[PDB]
């Protein structure tokens, strides 16, 4: 899964 | 209360230099290790450097050695990260954290973090357009409206509604990178249909990199 | 260096369930392992340190254990606010290193989206571009198909989607789909339509407007 | 603060590098001041940047 | 190449969780079975039913 700056969350 | 606050992050050209600060309060950095840790899409959480301000001993990640230096000023209770010869791969949120505080052998406080963007692209402020409520944005006695925050660079932008007084029913969507190389996002809020026209709805948009601050009143269209 | 391997990468469970996530060190790290939580818009927050010890203020439903080079984090009774990413980290040898993370999501009942559409603003139309926004509010599960049609022609390559992380209150998602055209193209066509397919709907829902109508 | 003859030498090398711009030159000098233990590494990275900008 | 193995975790009380493992097919496979074995310590003996050529698993625990 890849970290996104905008959410500070992993997106799978 | 223990707090760490990073500052200094921003857009910088490849090959360029930036200096980050980490201001500590509620404890003395002489009593702990201070670390810099970064977080990126490419490498996730990645330790950068540490210092023990009591004796000045430092350690660095192999990938930043020679290019970054960590330091601390105990009299200002502040630590620093000098960042030179920057590369695309250094684009990340930079956090400072403490370790060994109160005898806890883990990073038990982290700052909010500061974004560093390494890019040759230019700063650009967003245009802010209303998403007006209408007969096509209502159902069940509730209505949706919003703001489209389009074509900005770099990150970040912040969006609030009615100066932060309105939070219920708000969805601010993740920023999307457009093919143009500029970001865009929408923020929407759902409200009672009956409140439209009596309650003012304003989206407060801030893009500090461009010093853009917009307060946009959103209302139903004319006819 | 020491690498930390976390499994699974994604775990989805219902409120009240017991959930277990794991972390394997590539070599001996003793008990020098910490677990962090990262909620939406947040910084990493310490949960467990030295493999099994609960940080102050962390709910007792969290626990950690070690077996050799295998480490586990368990939540005994999953709560809505536990929806987050979880990271392990060894501090046995320099460099300290982190696992790639495990995303933990909440399962809940199916809910169909509320579907809304927004024409380009007159303000935006003053410039040379038109953005048309389709909004899907408060649905579950995340899977949804959004297709654009302009004068009944299926659009492709000219829209982008963005989806929120799970809502703190009801564990749902919301999604925006934005269709981008030149002003010239927008003024050349009449009917703009977003069609939404989702498990909670008995058949697809189309939301549309004619350019020029109030 | 004061410096020894090695530290002074590293300063002198960076000061003289012809292909650094002034933001870069002073960033590296700042690094030498920040962490004396890293002088050789810092000098090496300054050299690499200077060479690539020839 | 990179694949995602999707796993249903079916517990003896009828509760269901879902998980994903990513990596090469061989790595993701190994990690799914390793995770099953770990859960089995608490939730009882597991059995794993592979479908979709190995890329989806149903893992049931005896309780
Ligand atoms: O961190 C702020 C972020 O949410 C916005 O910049 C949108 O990505």
């Amino acid at each position: 899964c890849q970290f996104d700056f905008s959410t500070x969350r992993l997106r799978c | 209360e223990v707090q760490l606050v990073e500052s200094g992050g921003g857009l910088v050209q490849p090959g360029g230099s930036l200096r980050l600060s980490c201001a500590a309060s509620g404890f003395n950095i002489k009593d702990t290790y201070i670390h810099w840790v970064r977080q990126s899409p490419g490498k996730g959480l990645e330790w950068v450097a540490r210092i023990y301000p009591t004796n000045g001993y430092t350690r660095y990640a192999d990938s930043v050695k020679g290019r970054f230096t960590i330091s601390a000023d105990t009299s200002k209770n502040t630590a620093y990260l000098q960042m030179n010869s920057l590369r695309a791969e250094d684009t990340a949120i930079y956090y400072c954290s403490r370790w060994g505080g109160d005898g806890f052998y883990a990073m038990d406080y982290w700052g909010q973090g500061t974004l560093v963007t390494v890019s040759s692209a230019s700063t650009k402020g967003p245009s802010v357009f209303p998403l007006a409520p209408s007969s096509k944005s209502t159902s069940g006695g509730t209505a949706a409206l919003g703001c489209l925050v389009k074509d900005y660079f770099p990150e970040p932008v912040t969006v609030s509604w009615n100066s932060g007084a309105l939070t219920s029913g708000v969805h601010t969507f993740p920023a999307v990178l457009q093919s143009s190389g500029l970001y865009s996002l929408s923020s929407v809020v759902t409200v009672p249909s009956s409140s439209l026209g009596t309650q003012t709805y304003i989206c407060n948009v801030n893009h500090k990199p461009s010093n853009t601050k917009v307060d946009k009143k959103v209302e139903p269209k004319s006819c | 260096d020491i690498q930390m391997t976390q499994s699974p990468i994604l775990l989805s469970a219902s409120v009240g369930d017991r959930v277990t996530i794991t972390c394997r060190a590539s070599q001996d790290v003793n008990t020098a392992v910490a677990w962090y939580q990262q909620r939406t818009n947040g910084s990493p927050r310490l949960l467990i340190y030295s493999a099994s010890f609960l940080y102050s203020g962390v709910p007792s439903r969290f626990s950690g254990s070690r077996s050799g080079t295998d480490f586990t984090l368990t939540i005994s009774s999953l709560q809505p606010e536990d929806e987050a990413d979880y990271y392990c980290q060894q501090h046995y040898t320099t460099p300290p290193t982190f696992g790639a993370g495990t995303k933990v999501e909440i399962k809940r009942t199916v809910a169909a989206p509320s579907v809304f559409i927004f024409p380009p603003s007159d303000e935006q139309l003053k410039s040379g571009t038109a953005s048309v926004v389709c909004l899907l509010n408060n649905f579950y599960p995340r899977e949804a198909k959004v297709q654009w049609k302009v004068d009944n022609a299926l659009q492709s390559g000219n829209s982008q989607e963005s989806v929120t992380e799970q809502d703190s209150k009801d564990s749902t998602y919301s999604l925006s789909s934005t269709l981008t055209l030149s002003k010239a193209d927008y003024e050349k066509h009449k009917v703009y339509a977003c069609e939404v397919t989702h498990q909670g709907l008995s058949s697809p829902v189309t939301k549309s407007f004619n350019r020029g109508e109030c | 603060g004061s410096y020894n003859k090695d530290q002074q030498s590293a300063f002198y090398e960076i000061l003289n590098m012809p292909n650094l711009n002034e933001a870069q030159r002073n960033g590296f000098i700042q690094s030498l001041k920040d962490d004396p233990s890293q002088s050789t590494n810092v000098l090496g990275e300054a050299k690499k940047l200077n060479e690539s900008q020839a | 190449s990179e694949v995602t193995i999707k796993v249903n975790l079916i517990f003896a009380d009828g509760k269901i969780q879902t998980a994903e493992f990513k990596g090469t097919f061989e790595e993701a496979t190994a990690e799914a079975y390793r995770y099953a074995a770990l859960l089995a310590k608490v939730n009882g003996e597991y059995t794993a039913d592979l479908e979709d050529g190995g890329n989806h698993m149903n893992i049931k625990f005896a309780g």
